[PDB]
Formats: structure tokens, sequence, C-alpha cells
């Protein structure tokens, strides 16, 4: 039962230099066995970073050759990951696996087994923008019942929360997960069904929270 | 690095069977790549099901199975348990490193399949008075949970400027997303249209904006 634990800095400024760490118990590092770097991104899928063996020998990925940098160290039974000139295509979940290494008939790198341990991942987000107030636009107007909502454009951080008419309008009001564009930057839209008879007459509001930016705005939505 | 492809998305019932492939832009798969193949639930760390074509580790149930089938790779399952939904990526080995696919969201049809209802909203007037344009294609109630989604300016394909999320489970146990499209004031006026095309198990709906 081999364990894997990593650990990282969680937030991380752009340009900068990500160092991540990776603690094998149950194991150790001069073992026949090679500790692999593994990233997600948000949304996307896995794609392999590289891997090690204890006698210093790397593999990298080929896309990212000269910006990465794999160690161990045995007498902590650890192995790090370096990775420079860091920016916010890199914000991603890193994991810290490993695989045996098979051989053939002398000691040689053949790759029969593959990777049978994983660790417990690590969020490293690269912060590309600073602090920003979200900026609120309508979304003005199916037969008897009509659409309308509020576009929450351009926040950061994530949490913002969204009512409408002060939290008396609940059915109907259907708030999508934000968007985490390539800028840093959120953005989510929120919308409520109504009926289409009433848009000349009642009016809807859409009150929107952004508690880091100290920032509450309340929208009106028009027929527009 | 090759590029590796596999399926989108597939689907089975509780009980059937279904084989998921992994095909490299080099060639054919021989057992020198030593295809691997991983699970990855929602929220979850991936689990390593087989590892070099056919071998599977003391976790890997008895119902996955893999071989090479017509110079492709492929992870069969007999008999579905809805434990088994989620992401499968398979891994291989080629030219001194390791490529990962872009992975199949399988899923186990607890329930019938259900058509997405699409909304697309124009950029409003404030928007274009803060010299920015944005589309809202708003996407809800599809089941299964895999979609794509594709933007056209006119009649040509649009890639830049477009983000996407992937889908959330609702209440419902059903599944919505919403993709943006980023413009200029000047763009979005000297185009005739914009649509969202939303394709879902091989059925698009298509809606469409214009600026006059």
């Amino acid at each position: 039962q081999v364990q894997l634990q990593e650990s990282g800095p969680g937030l991380m400024k752009p340009s900068g230099t990500l160092f991540l760490t990776c603690a094998v118990s149950g194991a150790s590092i001069s073992s026949s066995n090679w500790w692999n770097w593994v990233r997600q991104p948000p949304g996307k899928g896995l794609e392999w970073i590289g891997e090690i063996y204890h006698d210093g020998s790397v593999s990298r990925n080929p896309f990212l050759q000269s910006r990465i940098t794999m160690s161990v160290d045995k007498s902590k039974n650890q192995f790090s990951l370096k990775l420079t000139s860091v920016t916010a295509a890199d914000t991603a979940v890193y994991y810290c696996a490993k695989r045996w290494d098979s051989s053939g008939w002398i000691t040689r790198h053949t790759y029969d087994y593959g990777v049978d341990v994983w660790g417990r991942g690590t969020s490293v987000f690269v912060a590309s923008a600073s602090t920003k107030g979200p900026s609120v636009f309508p979304l003005a107007p199916s037969g008897g019942t009509a659409a309308l909502g509020c576009l929450v454009k351009d926040y950061f951080p994530e949490p913002v929360t969204v009512s409408w008419n002060s939290g008396a309008l609940t059915s109907g009001v259907h708030t999508f997960p934000a968007v985490l564009q390539s800028s840093g930057l959120y953005s989510l839209s929120s919308v409520v069904t109504v009926p289409s008879s009433s848009l000349g007459t009642q009016t809807y509001i859409c009150n929107v929270n952004h508690k880091p930016s100290n920032t509450k705005v309340d929208k009106k939505v028009e027929p527009k | 690095q090759t590029v590796v492809t596999q399926e989108p998305s597939l689907t089975v019932s509780p009980g059937g069977t279904v084989t998921l492939t992994c095909a490299s832009s080099a060639g054919a798969v021989t057992s020198d790549f030593s295809p691997n193949w991983f699970l990855q639930k929602p929220g979850q760390v991936p689990r390593s099901l087989i590892y070099n074509t056919d071998k599977r580790h003391s976790w890997t149930p008895a119902r996955f199975s893999g071989s090479l089938i017509g110079g492709k790779a492929a992870l069969t399952l007999s008999g579905a348990q809805p434990d088994d939904e989620g992401d499968y990526y398979c891994l291989v080995h080629y030219r001194g490193a390791w490529v990962f696919g872009g992975g199949t969201r399988l899923t186990v049809l607890s329930q019938p399949k259900a058509a997405p209802s699409v909304t697309l909203f124009p950029p409003s007037s404030e928007e274009l008075q803060a010299n920015k344009a944005t589309l809202v294609c708003l996407i809800s109630d599809f089941y299964p949970g895999a979609v794509t989604v594709a933007w056209k300016a006119d009649s040509s394909p649009v890639k830049a400027g477009v983000e996407t999320t992937t889908p959330s489970k609702q209440s419902n146990n059903k599944y919505a997303a919403s993709s943006y499209l980023s413009l200029t004031p000047e763009q979005w006026k000297s185009h005739r249209s914009y649509s969202c095309q939303v394709t879902h198990e091989g059925s698009t709906v298509e809606k469409t904006v214009a600026p006059t």
C-alpha cells in the first residue's frame, strides 16, 4: 500500500516559478519506480508532465521541456517538480503518481508496468488578474413565459451570490455556474422565467453581491 | 508525442456492453505502446484500471477488459453498473513520452435522454457603450451531461473569443452549461448574424441573433 501526498503553494502570481513536492510513504525513492507528475486544467483532460528515476534520468513533455525540472531527495524520501515562467494557462490540479519499472534480461528501461498509485492532487491557481468588481449587464427579452436575466461579467475572486427581487422570486430562477476565462476573470449568467404578459406591468431586479470587492448591485431588467 | 483520439461521449444501459477505443495519429496501436486506462469520477482522483493492454490491477473488477482492435486500444465493459459512470482516459507511450487522450465521458443511463433548451442573448446596449460585446448561449435540462458547442459568424466557424463551461449537475439530476463569445462592437456590426450550435446525442439545435 504505497501512499503519496503532494504539497503546493495553492495561489501563485504570474511569471513565477512553481515548486511542488510529493512525499512517498510505504516505499523508498531508491526503489525501481518512476515518479510521475500529472496535471489537469479546469474543465479539460489529463496532461502528462514528466517522470524521474532515482538515478537522475528524466523524461519530459516535448512541448514543455525547457520549463520543466524534476529532482529527487533521498534523505527526505521526496521528489519535486519545478515549472518556470508560469502563466494563467498553467492553472490546474497537479497530481504525483508512480509506476513500476520493468526490464528484459539485464537492467534496462522497459515500459511494461503502468501507473498504479495516485496522489490526492493539489490546486494551483495562477492569479493573472487582481480583485475586480463585477459588471452587471441586462439580458432583456416561450409563449406564455419569457426569459430575462443579468450578465455578471469579469469579476474576481469566485464568491458571488445572485437573487431576484430581494429573494422574493425563487421559482423559475436558474443561476449558471461561472466560467473561468483565460484572462483570469470569472463570468456567470442568472436567468429567470416569468410570465410574458407581466413584462409590461411587473418590474424585475437582479441583485448581485460580491463581497471580495465590497460591491453590491441591483439591476432593473427592462423589456428593451 | 502524438495526438491520441477517443470518443467524446458514449452511453450504455445498466447491464449492457460498451467498448471505448483509443486511437493514435501515428498509425496502429501495437503492444509496444503499453496502453493504460484510467477512470475519473466527478471530483475524484483518477483511478488505475488496465495497464499494458490487458492487465488488471488488484482493484479492477472483472467487468473491465482491454485489447487491441483494428489498430486501436480498446476498453470493454460487460454488465454496466451506475458506479462505472465517469471519464475514461487512455495513456500510451510513444517516442520516449507518455501521451494522454482527450477522454471519453461514459454515462450509465438511469433515465431516458433529455433534450436541452437553448436560449441565445444578443449583446445589450449598455455593453456596446462600454466598448464590449458578449453573446450568452445558455443550455439546460439535458441528459446525459455531454454536449458540444460551436459558434459561426455568418457562414464561417468561429473559435477565437469562445469560452464554455463543463456540464454541472442540476437539482433534477439533469445538466446545464453556458457558452460565451466575446466580440468587439465593430465585429458585431460587420456581420449579418451570429449563431450558437448545440449538439447533443446526434441532435443539433442552432439559435441565431442579428445586429439589424
